[PDB]
């Protein structure tokens, strides 16, 4: 059940995959990788709805609490990327520290999390694409999820997934320079909203600071936690990094700490321009600029959001596909094969099927539910890795660690407590989907999962 | 790297130039 995977074995698979691949990537390229995976739908969309219905102007404290939970968690991931510098996240770490049973549960949870996160990202993207087009407007009933009045499907959200699914299937190799271009488009547009929006900030809009009390700051924090998911993606590039033991921890923590500051500033400027009660909009940042008659800058920020949110979508789908290739190689799920040449067949993952699943949920499920369901799965993964550092310090203490978590028990415990606190802040119905999904996975392990590449 | 740092820095400046410009010409 708790049969651990030796770190030596994880080095061999990473060393076989990254033998051909060229190494250039440094601390800067990995910070871009991190920022690219972090800034997206969370800050561009969730921030509006969360300020209007959960915290109000106090959404800034809701970003601090939520931001602190991720810092303590990211510090744990950095110790893991320093110690096990292989192309892989939480699934690989749990397999080395806890063992097969914990790695399967978390693994199966993240198959859902990356899928559900892609739908939430694509729903957010749609609201910015629709907002930009008007000023145009498509058929009224193909603009959002199925409610009681109007809309049936969110067609732009269905379409963007299919465009991303077509790109990943085209097999076009990644360019670190091209990623520096898009990440700068995203960073510059955020700074532009801050620099232009500061002039129109009415401190009157901040006066009823905590209208929903601290209870509202806490539920708000569980929502806007989503915006911080993405720092784990720095482990992808491990087979292309010269010295990954000290560059990947830098990338993880730096990309996170940068975004936390932008996030605090965006919250203040947003609630400062528009009264909290008017921010429940599909495009809050474009709306705030339109509210104060900066129409040209608003469209320019809508463009940056479209291009910038698209990179979040590509990462999420890739991280899921990579995760399916890892679970099946370990024998915990069956092996699919497809001919790469007319006479040469290799292991395959059906991206058209994994992408179709995402496209459907993106077109029918409201953003809030999708985000809340990603938040539960991610918080439990974060708690697992945090304890993983402690378990790896007790068992296997001799391992080389270029980066070490500052305070040996305290910080990993704090991450467990802060994340644990945010889990208790999510709606009760969010547990129905998450738990039932885990029961399905737990059944899979006893029937199939015990017929894998470590039973021997 | 290096080229990737310069490429990043240059586009921030291009967008911040174009942005500050368009912002000036508004009610
Ligand atoms: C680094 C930051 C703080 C400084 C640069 C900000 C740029 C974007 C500034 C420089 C001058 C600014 C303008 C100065 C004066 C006015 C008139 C007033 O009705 C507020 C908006 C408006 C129209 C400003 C819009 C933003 C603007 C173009
Ligand atoms: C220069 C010649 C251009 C010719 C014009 C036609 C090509 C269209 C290209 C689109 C960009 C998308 C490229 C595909 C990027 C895939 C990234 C990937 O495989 O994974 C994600 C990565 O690891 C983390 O972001
Ligand atoms: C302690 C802070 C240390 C950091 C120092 C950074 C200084 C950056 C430059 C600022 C000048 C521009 C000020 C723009 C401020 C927004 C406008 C404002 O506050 O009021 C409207 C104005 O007074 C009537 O037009
Ligand atoms: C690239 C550089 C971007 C830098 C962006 C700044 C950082 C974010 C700070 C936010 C707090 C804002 C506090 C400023 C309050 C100003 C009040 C003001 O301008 O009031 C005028 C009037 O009341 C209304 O029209
Ligand atoms: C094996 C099964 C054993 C049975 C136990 C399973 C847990 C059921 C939980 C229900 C939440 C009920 C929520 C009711 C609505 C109140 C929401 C609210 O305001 O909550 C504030 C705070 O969270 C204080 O509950
Ligand atoms: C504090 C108030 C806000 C002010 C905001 C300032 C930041 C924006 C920078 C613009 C210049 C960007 C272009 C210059 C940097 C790229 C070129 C470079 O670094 O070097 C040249 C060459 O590439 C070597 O080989
Ligand atoms: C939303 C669906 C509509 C999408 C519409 C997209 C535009 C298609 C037009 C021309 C193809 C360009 C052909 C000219 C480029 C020749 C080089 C080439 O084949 O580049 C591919 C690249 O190297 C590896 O991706
Ligand atoms: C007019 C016809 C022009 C020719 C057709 C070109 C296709 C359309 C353009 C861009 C695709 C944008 C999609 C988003 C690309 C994201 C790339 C990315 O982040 O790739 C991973 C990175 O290289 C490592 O981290
Ligand atoms: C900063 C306010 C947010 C505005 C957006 C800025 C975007 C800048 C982009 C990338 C950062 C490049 C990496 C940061 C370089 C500093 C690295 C560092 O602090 O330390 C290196 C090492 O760990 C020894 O201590
Ligand atoms: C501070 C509160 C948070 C509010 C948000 C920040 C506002 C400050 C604005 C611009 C900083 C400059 C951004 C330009 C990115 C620089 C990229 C880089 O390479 O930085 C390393 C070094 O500074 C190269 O000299
Ligand atoms: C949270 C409760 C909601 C639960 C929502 C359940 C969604 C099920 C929908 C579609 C499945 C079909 C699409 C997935 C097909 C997978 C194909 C694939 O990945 O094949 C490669 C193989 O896995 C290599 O090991
Ligand atoms: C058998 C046990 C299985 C595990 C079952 C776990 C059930 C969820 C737990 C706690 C939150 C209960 C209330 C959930 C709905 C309200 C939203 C919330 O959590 O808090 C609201 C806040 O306190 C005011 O706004
Ligand atoms: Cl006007």
């Amino acid at each position: 059940l708790f049969r651990k995977k030796p770190i030596q074995l994880l080095m061999k698979e990473s060393g076989a995959k990254g033998a051909s691949l060229r190494k250039e990537l440094g601390a800067f390229d990995l910070t871009m990788l991190g920022i690219g995976a972090i800034i997206g739908t969370g800050i561009f969309v969730l921030t509006g709805v969360a300020a209007a219905e959960h915290a109000g102007p106090a959404l800034v404290l809701s970003f601090i609490l939520s931001g602190l939970a991720c810092v303590f968690a990211a510090l744990c991931y950095a110790e893991f990327a320093s110690t096990v510098p292989v192309s892989g996240s939480a699934y690989t770490y749990s397999y080395a520290t806890f063992g097969e049973l914990i790695a399967w549960i978390l693994g199966w949870d993240l198959i859902l999390e990356y899928g559900v996160a892609s739908s939430a990202v694509a729903v957010g993207w749609s609201g910015y694409f629709q907002g930009l087009l008007s000023g145009e407007l498509p058929k009224a009933l193909t603009s959002a999820y199925d409610p009681a009045k109007g809309t049936f499907i969110d067609l732009p959200a269905i379409i963007i997934v299919l465009f991303i699914t077509f790109l990943l299937n085209l097999g076009a190799k990644k360019s670190a320079r091209f990623n520096a271009v898009i990440v700068a488009i995203k960073v510059a547009v955020v700074l532009l909203f801050l620099a232009v929006g500061v002039w129109y900030v009415k401190p009157e809009n901040w006066t009823p600071f905590m209208p929903y009390g601290f209870s509202g700051v806490a539920t708000g924090a569980a929502t806007v936690f989503f915006a911080y998911i993405g720092f784990d993606a720095v482990s992808t590039a491990a087979e292309e990094v010269r010295n990954p033991q000290r560059d990947m921890p830098i990338g993880i923590i730096v990309s996170l700490l940068v975004c936390t500051l932008l996030y605090i500033a965006v919250s203040l400027v947003l609630t400062g321009i528009v009264p909290y009660e008017q921010l429940n909009v599909k495009n809050p940042v474009a709306f705030a600029l339109n509210y104060i008659h900066q129409d040209w800058v608003a469209g320019f920020i809508s463009l940056g959001a479209i291009a910038g949110i698209t990179t979040v979508l590509l990462v999420m789908m890739y991280g899921q596909t990579r995760l399916f290739y890892a679970i099946s190689r370990d024998g915990l799920l069956p092996k699919v094969f497809a001919r790469i040449s007319p006479t040469r067949q290799v292991p395959y993952v059906n991206t058209w099927l994994t992408g179709a699943a995402v496209a459907v949920f993106a077109g029918i499920i409201p953003l809030n539910k999708l985000a809340e369901l990603t938040n539960i799965g991610t918080l439990f993964a974060f708690i697992t890795v945090s304890i993983g550092v402690l378990v790896l310090r007790k068992t296997q203490p001799d391992l080389k660690r270029a980066f070490r978590v500052p305070f040996v028990p305290v910080v990993p415990i704090l991450a467990v407590l802060f994340c644990g606190y945010l889990v208790l802040q999510l709606p009760a119905m969010t547990w129905i989907g998450f738990v039932s999904w885990l029961l399905i996975g737990l059944v899979i392990y006893f029937i199939y999962g015990r017929k894998h590449s470590e039973l021997n | 790297m290096l080229g990737n740092m310069n490429v990043f820095m240059a586009v921030l400046g291009i967008i911040l130039f174009s942005g500050f410009l368009a912002a000036y010409f508004s009610h």
